[PDB]
């Protein structure tokens, strides 16, 4: 029931084209692959786990890393340190209670110092120039959901889901924006729960029709009938959890009839 | 820093301490915000990154402009615009003069201006009050200290509860609400309205519950009518003494109707029905607003 609503999603929207990565950075990378990225992002999730961190801090270590990776080239065997640290600052923005730097160095088993940390902090900050406060999947969801009635919160974990899955494949998905992806999860999370759609409210408040989102749709139905199958099952084992109200667990829809 | 000539320290924090200062290539005086790093220890405090990030996105007339930050390895400055003097020591240099009724309704207009862009980039200050507050010559006024501020989500979801100075925090906090949006700014600008105007604070209390109790002798004790909800509220307990509401002419004596009105609006109980900044805006209280000097 907010009171500045369409100010705040406008500013999103207009915010989300500035802190976009550029879509094709990885074909400009010597020594690292969508590959790598996974496994890193995949990490990322049962660190978000393991310290109980909001879904929030996942998505925005998520674009610290793209963009940082969209200006410096960095080593396979440096790119969890770029991880770590994108994570203690999406920590450290986002959270109450961010984990300390020692429980950081803790978790990638000594791969790094301290002083690594701190050290590679300090240049993400740099190349970031601080611009830390970043649009979200996350950000567009919670503010697609108040248009669900009554309310429904198994099309919400599914939709959180969706988004989730959406942070690991860099192909596609870095060729759409955090609002259409959100749109394509939460039209795929009300249409696989309740086979209904994407409501003409939301058509208005975002410009997005069913045909505007096909695209993204296409690919996030695919991700989503091939997830079992995915080499990385993080967000699946996540989301199995009663928490999320076992969302993982139900029968993708065959068929999309668009 | 090779550039920065230190000209006096004019104050405190917590993790920061600060100064002026002036450019010694452009003359421009400025204000730097000195943080100790101590370089092995935590890394870049979280106030810092919170308020540089937030800065970064704020740029308005009524809010400190951040011009730089200066990151060496150890400490940490950041420089803002040089504003002439904070709103606690000017009122305390006036507050037995009055502050004029024409500066005040300009500092208040002013300061729902710089706060209502906060609001629609989604800022919460979350630390309102007039020390952290700017006036400069020329009659302006900007929110400054963002260290305590965030981000915030639509819908919201349960921020840091140990929040708002004291003596601005506003009843869903004191009581210990799980959900807190962007009323607890406005409830921190009516104590200030209220203590521009009457140069006393509007509730000095010295515990939590003491705030509680000076907010209800004054506004009265709210139940279910005026508050739907309260009842239930974590903090709440029904053998919380019951006063009547005091009129405001009693509150803040020296304010037209149409001010109390708007004070009003402010102070409203429910965060759902507080009045926006924005529509805070086009109030009547708002009919003709100048632009005075402070003549001190
Ligand atoms: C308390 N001394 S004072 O009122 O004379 C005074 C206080 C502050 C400033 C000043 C200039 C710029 C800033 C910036 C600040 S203050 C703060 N708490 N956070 C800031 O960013 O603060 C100038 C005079």
């Amino acid at each position: 029931v907010p009171d500045y609503h369409e100010d705040i999603h406008t500013y999103l929207r207009e915010m989300e084209v500035k802190c976009k990565p550029k879509v094709g950075y990885m074909k400009k990378q010597p020594d690292i692959t969508n590959s790598m990225r996974a496994i890193l992002v995949d990490w990322l999730v049962e660190v978000g786990e393991e310290y109980k961190l909001q879904n929030e801090t996942l998505h925005l270590a998520v674009n610290y890393i793209d963009r940082f990776l969209s200006s410096m080239s960095v080593l396979r065997g440096k790119l969890q340190l770029v991880g770590t640290a994108a994570m203690l600052l999406a920590s450290k923005f986002e959270e109450i209670y961010p984990p300390e730097v020692a429980e950081f160095v803790y978790i990638t088993d000594d791969t790094y110092t301290k002083k690594q940390v701190l050290r590679m902090e300090h240049l993400v900050l740099k190349v970031l120039t601080f611009d830390l406060a970043a649009p979200t999947v996350n950000q567009f969801l919670t503010q697609y959901f108040l248009h669900q009635q009554p309310a429904n919160c198994k099309v919400e974990s599914l939709a959180m889901f969706l988004g989730e899955l959406s942070l690991i494949d860099a192909d596609p998905y870095l060729k759409y924006l955090p609002s259409v992806i959100a749109g394509a999860a939460f039209h795929l999370a009300l249409y696989t729960v309740t086979g209904q759609s994407w409501p003409e409210s939301l058509i208005r408040k975002t410009g997005y029709t069913l045909e505007s989102l096909k695209p993204c749709l296409m690919d996030l139905h695919q991700t989503y009938l091939k997830a079992p199958q995915h080499a990385q099952q993080s967000i699946r084992e996540k989301y199995k959890n009663s928490k999320y109200h076992g969302v993982s667990l139900l029968n993708p829809p065959e068929t999309l009839n668009l | 820093m090779e550039n920065f000539q230190k000209v006096e320290k004019i104050g405190e924090g917590t993790y920061g301490v600060v100064y002026k200062a002036r450019n010694k290539l452009t003359g421009e005086v400025v204000a730097l915000k000195k943080i100790r790093l101590d370089t092995e220890t935590e890394g870049v405090p979280s106030t810092a990154i919170r308020e540089i990030s937030l800065l970064k996105e704020l740029n308005h007339p009524n809010i400190v402009k951040l011009l730089d930050v200066i990151h060496t390895e150890n400490k940490l400055y950041l420089v803002f615009e040089f504003l002439h003097q904070d709103l606690k020591k000017f009122m305390d240099a006036s507050a037995l003069t009055g502050i004029p009724l024409p500066l005040i309704k300009s500092y208040l207009f002013q300061l729902l201006q710089g706060l209502a862009f906060c609001h629609s980039h989604r800022v919460l200050h979350r630390d309102l009050k007039p020390q952290n507050l700017l006036i400069n010559t020329e009659g302006a006024i900007k929110l400054a200290d963002f260290g305590l501020a965030r981000a915030f989500g639509v819908p919201v979801r349960t921020y840091t509860h140990e929040v708002v100075t004291l003596w601005y925090r506003a009843p869903e906090i004191l009581l210990g609400c799980k959900y807190y949006s962007t009323a607890v700014d406005i409830w921190s600008l009516g104590c200030i309205f209220a203590e521009m105007v009457t140069r006393r604070a509007l509730f000095p209390g010295d515990s939590e519950i003491d705030q509680l109790f000076r907010i209800f002798r004054t506004l009265g004790t709210p139940d279910e009518v005026v508050w739907p909800g309260v009842t239930s509220m974590p903090d709440y307990k029904p053998s919380f003494p019951k006063w009547a509401r005091q009129d405001f002419s009693k509150v803040v004596p020296p304010l037209d109707e149409d001010g109390r009105s708007l004070l009003s609006q402010m102070l409203h109980y429910d965060p759902n029905k507080r009045i926006s900044a924005k529509a805070a805006l086009a109030h009547p209280f708002f009919q003709d607003v100048t632009k005075p000097v402070p003549h001190l």
